[PDB]
């Protein structure tokens, strides 16, 4: 078995808004092993109302902080991510991003730069800058690596006015594996 | 030791492909030699040692921001050489308005569209090439590049209201293929008042 | 069997100027079962006169249209690609598009959309960037199809790519989408 | 057996400085077999003092050849690497397609994309990579050619001072031959 699904349309599970409990936005993370690297896909959804008026401003950023532990499942208690990753048909430490080729500590080789882009209601099309920063940190003892997410933008005309829907396109990206 | 020339003249293109062969010095083993560079902040050139062709390197060139070099060579078991660059157009026309004329005089001057370009004084990779976007349906206003001081001349036609109209800009040669897909036509506007 | 070919490099087969009988444009189309999400390629080639004066405009748009069945062939009557698809090693479901994550509607709806670009190298080497839309399934067309995978290749440049007929040949796309099981 | 190797973290092993003998700079090149298709893992990191200095310029060509035999392996003296490449446990199954990208315009050999260089306080300047294959043949007994190229232009440096030279990872899909 190679994949670690959150789900092909999952519930509500990730938490955005700094102070909130409740899940109020969903994620849908696919890793796949392909030999000696490791592919992806994420997708956030809005699903409250607070990540849906996110996009009434000019300049935003939506974190998604995902700290793993060092077998490989997802401690909910820091992370932004509540339900754990799972698997397909049936040990998860051959999906983490490695600590050889991307070490703890500058060390600007950990961050994997990309772009989705951001389809507004009213018939236009926007980019959003995606950067994916892997492990450079310990927010704990019991963290053995950290893959987080942000969905920067900057625009010039603020791409809704009013409450709307909020889905990015899919984001695709590879990363060295743990052995 | 001892050269077969004086003063080695060659060209280069600006802003070309990364080991292209610039020129080829040759004397009377022969180790060719960079020695000195009278512009020196980057190294732009690359003399091959055994053969003595010198070659462009991993940064590219910029006639903008240098017009020539000079560098003096050495072979060991000296000559100066004067490599000056060729121009090409990587540099969008950009213009820095109003128009009084009278009630049907014909063939006078109206007002001068500035354009302000950054490429070799006198090609065609700094003479402005102005069309027309809208405004010259019925056939009115003829315009002109003056090529000693760069200015869009707009002259009457058929003699005559706001009768207002907008040009677009362009070099006289094509735009080169790393700035071509980043230029886009922008509409600069004038308005006329007849009298 | 985990490879969906349309050829390395087939003859002319998609069919682009709505109204024409003949397959006139070249389509590379290699679909990877690569464990939970499928990776593509996608790749257009010019094979007659219309397409290869798309490029004199500024603002166009190519269109190609698949429609898969319940058991994972292209029909050949009302699709694009007049050619179906082959194995490497020769039922063929498990490369189409999964009908739980991105399923039908019927009255908007943007979560069945994916992004990217390619770039077109012009007759004198100047790279212009189009923008491809793939949209998976949407809007059944009709009652014989299930599964609806559309690629839309757009530009909007300022000047125009070419003045003389070249062959019209596109970047390779690289995208990924989850499969059905 | 899918996967060639450079090294997940590897010593200095190419060669930017034009006429140096020395390798002066590292590359993690990783090609998997997936299917059909082989997907691709580049990225370049400076190891000495005339790669770090590239980036204090406006306009930066950085280019990459790799030169395959028919077997497989690098020949370690005309191509830019210096270490041949190393499987995870002959090397013909991830060498590109003959028949897909085949020698001789021909602007069916290309793959275009980006990356992107973080400078020394963060400004996101991007580069634009231009994966070229086969084209072209040196000589009589290469039979395969990759070339990578970084090409970035700017109104203004991404640095004034010396840092390190890493570009980001950057991804690709080419037809692989059997």
């Amino acid at each position: 078995n190679n994949t670690l699904w959150t789900g092909p349309k999952p519930e509500a599970n990730c938490i955005i808004e700094y102070g909130k409990q409740n899940p109020d936005s969903k994620l849908t993370l696919i890793l796949v092993k392909n030999g000696g690297i490791v592919n992806g896909y994420v997708t956030l959804m809005g699903a409250s109302d607070y990540v849906n008026t996110l996009f009434k401003n000019k300049n935003v950023s939506i974190n998604v902080e995902l700290y793993f532990d060092a077998t490989g499942h997802i401690l909910p208690d820091s992370s932004s991510l509540k339900t754990d990753l799972e698997l397909k048909y049936k040990s998860a430490r051959g999906f983490m991003p490695s600590t050889t080729a991307y070490p703890f500590v500058t060390h600007n080789e950990n961050y994997i730069f990309g772009q989705c882009y951001y389809k507004a209601s009213d018939g236009a099309l926007f980019p959003l800058e995606v950067t994916v920063m892997l492990n450079k940190r310990l927010p704990d003892s019991r963290t053995s690596y950290v893959m987080t997410f942000l969905w920067s933008l900057n625009a010039g005309l603020a791409p809704e006015t009013t409450q709307a829907t909020l889905i990015t396109s899919p984001f695709t990206f590879s990363y060295i594996r743990e052995d | 030791p001892v050269f077969t020339q004086d003063v080695f003249v060659g060209s280069v293109e600006e802003l070309s492909a990364a080991h292209t062969l610039v020129m080829k010095i040759n004397a009377t083993k022969i180790s060719y030699r960079i020695v000195s560079l009278e512009p020196a902040y980057p190294p732009v050139f690359y003399l091959n040692k055994d053969t003595g062709e010198i070659y462009t390197t991993s940064v590219t060139l910029d006639r903008e921001e240098h017009s020539s070099y000079t560098l003096t060579v050495e072979a060991r078991d000296q000559a100066q050489v004067q490599i000056r660059i060729l121009d090409v157009n990587d540099n969008i026309p950009v213009v820095e308005l109003e128009g009084m004329v009278e009630e049907n005089q014909v063939n006078v001057e109206v007002t001068r569209i500035k354009v302000f370009d950054a490429d070799e004084i006198g090609s065609d990779n700094w003479l402005a090439n102005f069309t027309f976007a809208s405004g010259n349906e019925g056939g009115y206003f003829h315009i002109e590049t003056d090529a000693q001081t760069n200015e869009g001349i707009v002259t009457l036609i058929k003699e005559v209201k706001n009768l207002d109209f907008s040009v677009i800009v362009a070099n006289k040669a094509a735009f080169h293929k790393s700035i071509r897909s980043k230029y886009k036509p922008t509409p600069i506007p004038i308005k006329v008042k007849v009298k």
